[PDB]
């Protein structure tokens, strides 16, 4: 219910452990959240959705890249979540790339 | 709306897009609350409607009895109906995404049932053909082989699968001779 | 689930074709035929019509079995 | 509710134009005749029309909107569904219906 | 209209699990909806993906010890 | 009081130009071939700006269609005309299916005029490429067109280089196979006249 008990509740599902197990692994996350818990930019899903789409155009994916402006679009037609920027930007930083070689030209 | 649309298209005229014995299905200029450019890309898709109505009149005409006639013309008529099947399944499966989705568009639906603009136009076209020319016998074989030669990747599929329909027939028919 | 007409109807196609393709014959076969005909006359017209009707679907091959 | 039952119960299904096209038809006939009368139609449901049609492929000879005149199965003139054009499903609820008066 | 909260959950799970598969994100199935409600109260997403990270290179690292 | 077009009224005007058919207060000007936003509504200059820049597109997308949907019926166009025109109608499908999302958001929105900019910025460089490569094509056939092709494939541009050498791939399939018949049966199927080998009877 409380948000440490779901930050436990997820580090032991991720851990495959008890609680007591990842005690140590839960202090570094516990630190770690405790560093930052507001953000520090500004929230607009438009720049995220466009990141999104760069990224799957540069992992030669348009057509994928199509099915996720249709997806956003429904997502957000059927909007029951407030705070989606935030969601969109952990999925992408949870992205990875399975269809092709790791390899990228650094963005500015 | 959409449903009467997936009617019309389904062979059903209603009151907004209504069947002239002349031009097909097209939609009736009075019908309010569409913007113009609706009326005009549903009167692009109402030019489909019209081929197939043409298509399943004809269809129903030549093949319900068993002037030209033959089982060659039977067998034309069934190829026909065989290859618009698919497009009775796919107005289906956007009738199921139309229910499923209230926010959709009717440019959804344009966008699901373009690739059928290209078929049915040749189609009718290889139709209207075999009509005129009273293509008879095997001289329905030369003429499906004949449009069958064209360069449109769903015509030629569509035009293979009904030749080698009639082909089978011509065959069977050899099979009995031989 | 969700049963809509269209559905209906698109399942039912067959068995439309089939019943289609039977008034015709039925019609042929029995309507045709006066009731003032003997019965062996009446049996005669309707057997000839379904013999002919057979003959003639037998040419259609697979997509009419 | 018995569809046979001469109560017409008007139930709006949805607010939503898509699901009220028939609503919206008899709309546009009002706006456009100022003097248009809606025709009396009783409100039927899809899910009922298409048990009746079953019922009628079934062989059943006493359905509420398909009327027998005549040895032919006619539609009743005055039914209307909320989703469905009149003309439309007049003209789908006939060819069914053609097929049923053959059954017949 | 706990009908309805049930319709509009269900749905945005599958829209975010169509999301998550389409993106190759990795994420298995217990990331259903906590890890997110714990974003939805307004925490730091970047501390967030920082620390899954974190949990993530831990895990592959215990299992490559335990294998 | 004078009509002023909403924003969102602007922006399902536009989508509908761009959808090839026009709007109701921009409408195609056929003596430039092009959309003009009408003086009766009064918008920005800025707004009506945009909605020529955009218009372009539609400008650049009836073009295209035009020569598609008249250049399709005729078998006498050979088939490397028929393929090059199916090539054509299935980037337009794409695109539309993008304008259809477009238009089905707006719905649901039932999105800003520089947003819609940016989305169509994409779209404007294929459909671009897409229009001259056609422009430059028109007058050829046969191993004309398979030159033609080859020839656009010189752009530097790498997007316009994978689309015209998948066009070329789709267009050369046909090409292809009258030279593999003629390999292999030592036949000929060419009614057209557009196979490179000549057979005199």
């Amino acid at each position: 219910k409380s948000p440490n008990v779901l930050l436990q509740n997820l580090c032991c599902r991720i851990l495959g452990k008890s609680e007591a197990d990842v005690a140590q692994q839960f202090q570094y996350a516990v630190r770690v959240i405790g560093s930052n818990f507001a953000p520090t930019v500004e929230r607009d899903e438009f720049l995220v959705a466009e990141k999104i789409k760069k990224e799957l155009t540069r992992q030669r994916r348009e057509a994928d890249a199509a099915l996720f402006s249709e997806l956003h679009r429904k997502l957000h037609s059927q909007g029951v979540l407030k705070n989606k920027w935030s969601i969109l930007y952990l999925l992408l930083s949870l992205s990875e790339d399975p269809r092709k070689q790791p390899s990228k030209v650094s963005g500015y | 709306m959409i449903h009467e649309l997936l009617l019309a298209l389904s062979g059903y005229p209603g009151s907004i897009f209504t069947w002239n014995k002349r031009g097909g299905l097209q939609v009736s200029q009075d019908f309010p609350f569409l913007h113009p450019s609706e009326t005009s890309v549903l009167n692009r898709l109402c030019r489909l409607g019209t081929d197939y109505i043409r298509f399943t009149e004809f269809i129903e005409q030549y093949t319900g009895h068993v002037g030209l006639h033959g089982i060659y013309l039977r067998a034309f008529c069934t190829g026909l109906d065989s290859v618009l099947q698919p497009y009775r399944q796919a107005l289906l499966d956007l009738e199921q995404e139309f229910l499923a989705d209230p926010h959709l568009s009717i440019s959804h639906i344009n966008y699901s049932l373009d690739q059928f603009q290209l078929l049915f136009p040749s189609v009718m076209v290889v139709v209207e053909q075999i009509k005129s020319q009273k293509i008879h016998g095997c001289q329905i074989l030369e003429t499906v082989y004949k449009h069958s030669c064209g360069g449109l990747p769903p015509v030629r599929s569509a035009l293979e699968k009904i030749l080698a329909v009639c082909h089978g027939v011509m065959y069977k028919q050899l099979s009995a001779w031989m | 689930t969700t049963v809509t007409l269209a559905i209906v109807v698109d399942k039912l196609s067959p068995r439309l074709a089939q019943l289609k393709v039977l008034h015709k014959v039925f019609s042929t076969g029995v309507a045709e035929v006066p009731p003032d005909t003997r019965n062996v006359v009446r049996a005669s017209h309707l057997l000839n019509t379904l013999y002919k009707a057979i003959l003639e679907y037998d040419n259609v091959g697979e997509a009419s079995e | 509710r018995q569809y046979w039952t001469t109560r017409s119960s008007k139930f709006p299904h949805s607010l939503h134009l898509h699901s009220n096209l028939a609503a919206v038809w008899d709309q546009h006939l009002y706006s456009s005749d100022p003097l248009y009368v809606p025709d009396d139609r009783v409100s039927v449901t899809e899910t009922q029309v298409i048990r009746e049609t079953l019922w009628l492929l079934s062989g059943v000879k006493k359905l509420f909107i398909f009327q027998l005149i005549d040895g032919k199965v006619a539609v009743r003139n005055n039914i209307m569904v909320t989703h469905l054009t009149h003309s439309c499903l007049r003209s789908v609820l006939e060819q069914i219906a053609a097929y049923g008066q053959v059954v017949f | 209209a706990a009908a309805a909260n049930l319709n509009a959950v269900r749905e945005t799970m599958d829209v975010l699990l169509e999301i998550s598969r389409i993106l190759n994100t990795g994420l298995d199935m217990e990331t259903l909806s906590i890890c997110v409600r714990l974003c939805e109260q307004g925490i730091n997403p970047e501390a967030l993906s920082s620390v899954i990270k974190e949990l993530r290179k831990a895990t592959e690292a215990l299992k490559a010890a335990e294998n | 009081g004078a009509v002023e077009v909403t924003e969102a009224a602007l922006v399902r005007d536009i989508l509908y130009v761009f959808q090839g058919i026009d709007g109701k207060h921009v409408k195609m000007s056929n003596a430039d071939n092009c959309y003009t936003v009408e003086g009766k509504a009064n918008l920005s200059k800025s707004l009506r700006d945009t909605a020529v820049r955009l218009a372009e597109l539609g400008w650049l997308h009836n073009k295209i269609r035009k020569y598609t949907d008249q250049r399709s019926l005729d078998r006498s166009f050979g088939l490397v005309g028929q393929s090059f025109c199916a090539a054509l109608h299935q980037e337009l499908r794409e695109y539309y299916r993008l304008l259809s999302v477009l238009h089905s958001q707006l719905q649901l929105e039932d999105l800003t005029l520089r947003r819609l900019l940016v989305w169509t910025y994409d779209p404007k460089m294929r459909l671009k490429t897409l229009a001259a490569l056609v422009d430059h094509c028109q007058g050829r056939k046969g191993g004309e067109l398979a030159s033609a092709v080859h020839a656009y494939t010189k752009t530097g541009d790498p997007y316009a280089r994978s689309l015209v050498q998948h066009i070329l791939s789709l267009v050369s399939h046909p090409v292809l196979s009258f030279l593999y018949r003629w390999i292999y049966d030592g036949e000929l199927e060419d009614t057209y006249h557009e196979f490179f080998v000549a057979s005199d009877p």
